[PDB]
RNA sequence: CGCCGCCAAGGUAUGUAUCAAGCUUACAAGUUAUGUAUUUACUGACCU
RNA sequence: CGCUUCUCGGCCUUUUGGCUAAGAUCAAGUGUAGUAUCUGUUCAUCAGUUUAAUAUCUGA
């Protein structure tokens, strides 16, 4: 309600720093954050926030690496799709465990999440769930 | 604690392999869980290669015995002059052989 | 819950009774446990709705604050129209944290 | 440390040698004076006090 | 303020990190420990796979970890097991 | 007097790099100075070159 | 018998490719496998 | 044909220099449910039990 009182440069340098306020138990900071991605990434483009996503899936630790997967999942369903799956398919290829699963389970909550916009991108990832 | 298992220990032993010999805060940087002193502790008492932690022989033990008898302490002491050099395989052998010559 | 495979559920029939749930638990789903497209209230039996066991939590028995919720995908696969899913057990899980 | 390298010319060594020695006077004798120095009072440097602790 | 012997820093740092990503850049650094130390041992048969664990491959073993590899050079000894290979190789010794 | 946090058994478990951990405290250097301020600002001991700040 | 009167450098970095005034001459000019002691990792949006 | 010397190339340490107080200092996490993988480790002939078929027991 309030993402027009900022230099744009404010909202790009706490979403690293949003990365840190996880792994806090509670889980109501855990389910809030994710909404702040999503609406951050509305506010100025899922272009850059994104990159802080995905390289928050090298982590070794849980609580982490699947708090933002559940990111991954707000920043493709509160503003538009195909502006989030070709780096997700992108990523599969960095030869990691963690990262792998991380777009495995942030397609998981991607189809959970949409439901019927779904019927366009079942061919798209059918080849990387083979 | 310093359980010091296997898996920690040689990558310890390629840390100095690298590295080099005074240079541990650089090489327990990347344990996750040791200092520099448990690992120098370590390093001089299990995993420099000039430690002789098997083969016991004759000529040491009978070096030893009339010299725990001139000194009962100081073990380290008498570690560089046996040549065992790991200072607690002499206590082994100290207490192995007085339960030997007891039994 | 799926989360933790050694609670049961009650499994009788469900009356008129309108489910609630804490405000720790808001939004949750009782069977799949997720947040997004609640489609069917949840209907339980008036033996786990009763007495001092009314505007109680389904899962963690606390006090209730919003309504209880299905989800579409438990709806589509009829998950909803089974018997009552209160929980009745609680295990390993939030007894041995009071101890500690 | 003793310094015992092997396989080394010796008038290399021994001209290294006399040289650590002579910084070693100049190293001494700087540390005799500047502690005495700051026995005294003459100066209140952080550095030369931090400095004459590992040179003592 | 004694502003020559104070503990200093430099302006526009940022500071260090958390846990997360210093034990990160600590995996990164004893992976590349690992592939150096094997670079310098030559060794042919470590092999790294798709997702970044690592195999021995006359072994055909799998090890989570660096260490999980290098302390895999003392048991289960198929590498004096390759003689029936080099026999194989040539009928003389 | 000062009270919230003074003893601040284990603060948040941040990393103090170098200057946040090892460094005085500059918050009562200048509550100190700013308790006694007309008294260590005072118009007329010396009354010649006075700064004044923006606004 | 009556000391003493304080400025600054030390901190908010500096290396680049364009665009005027400041200053300057106003000039020269057709081997699979088991059991266990035992770690390392991984999963469940596990949890005050 | 052999031998000594010199020059050119195919090359097997090259790290960002040196010195001061190793230049100085630093680096906390759980508890629950479950799984994968290393190290260590060890693998004489009828009848029935069991098992998809196999692999424990009693028998001479
Ligand atoms: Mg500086
Ligand atoms: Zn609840
Ligand atoms: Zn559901
Ligand atoms: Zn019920
Ligand atoms: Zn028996």
């Amino acid at each position: 309600r309030g993402a027009e009182y900022v230099s744009a440069r404010e909202w790009m340098r706490i979403c690293f720093e949003l990365l840190e306020l996880l792994k806090a138990h509670k889980k109501a900071i855990r389910r809030a954050t994710v909404n702040t991605f999503g609406y951050i990434a509305k506010a100025i483009g899922p272009h850059d926030v994104l990159a802080t996503l995905l390289n928050n899936l090298k982590v070794q630790e849980r609580q982490n690496r699947v708090c933002t997967t559940v990111a991954i999942a707000i920043v493709a369903e509160t503003c538009s799709p195909f502006t989030v799956l070709p780096a997700l398919m992108n990523e599969y290829r960095v030869p990691e465990l963690n990262v792998q699963n991380g777009v495995l389970k942030s397609l998981s909550f991607l189809f959970e999440y949409i439901g019927e916009m779904g019927k366009d991108y079942i061919y798209a990832v059918t080849p990387l769930l083979e | 604690g310093g359980v010091w298992r296997n898996t920690e220990d040689e990558i310890l032993k390629a840390a100095v392999m690298k590295y080099g010999k005074n240079q541990w805060s650089r090489i327990a940087s990347l344990l996750h869980r040791k200092s520099a002193k448990q690992c120098k502790a370590r390093w001089y008492e299990w995993l420099d290669p000039s430690i002789k932690k098997t083969e016991w022989s004759r000529e040491e033990e009978e070096k030893l015995l009339h010299l725990a008898k001139l000194m009962p302490t100081q073990w380290r002491t008498i570690a560089p002059i046996i040549g065992r050099t790991a200072a607690q395989c002499l206590e082994h052998y100290e207490f192995l052989l007085d339960k030997a010559a007891q039994r | 819950a799926k989360h933790h495979p050694d609670l049961i559920f009650c499994r009788k029939q469900a009356g008129v009774a309108i489910g609630r749930l804490c405000e720790k638990c808001d939004g949750k789903c009782v069977i799949c446990d997720s947040y997004v497209r609640p489609c069917t209230l949840v209907r339980i039996c008036d033996e786990c709705n009763y007495g001092s066991y009314q505007g109680r939590c389904v899962i963690c028995g606390g006090p209730g604050v919003s309504d209880a919720y299905y989800c579409k995908e438990c709806t589509i696969q009829e998950k909803d129209r089974d018997g009552c899913p209160k929980i009745v057990n609680l295990g390993s899980s939030k007894t041995d944290l009071f101890y500690e | 440390i003793p310094w015992k390298v092997p396989g080394l010319p010796t008038p290399i060594e021994n001209m290294i040698l006399r040289y650590v020695k002579a910084k070693a006077d100049w190293w001494t004798n700087t540390a005799h004076y500047n502690r005495e120095r700051i026995r005294r009072g003459a100066t209140v440097d952080k550095t030369v006090c931090k400095k004459n602790l590992g040179r003592l | 303020m004694d502003f020559q012997h104070r503990p200093g820093g430099k302006t526009g740092s940022g500071g260090v990190a958390s846990s997360s990503e210093s034990n990160r850049d600590r995996r990164e650094r004893l992976r590349q420990l690992a592939l150096e130390t094997i670079d310098i041992n030559k060794d042919p048969y470590f092999m790294k796979n798709h997702l970044g664990s690592y195999e021995c491959k006359l072994c055909l073993t799998l090890h989570n970890n660096e260490g999980s590899y290098l302390a895999h050079t003392q048991g289960k000894k198929h590498q004096t097991n390759l003689a029936r290979r080099a026999a194989k190789e040539a009928k003389e010794a | 007097w000062e009270k919230a946090s003074g003893f601040e058994e284990s603060m948040k478990w941040k990393k103090l790099t170098n200057a946040q951990r090892s460094g005085l405290n500059q918050i009562p250097n200048r509550r100190f100075t700013l308790w006694w301020s007309p008294t260590i600002n005072r118009a007329n001991v010396y009354v010649g070159f006075q700064v004044q700040l923006d606004l």
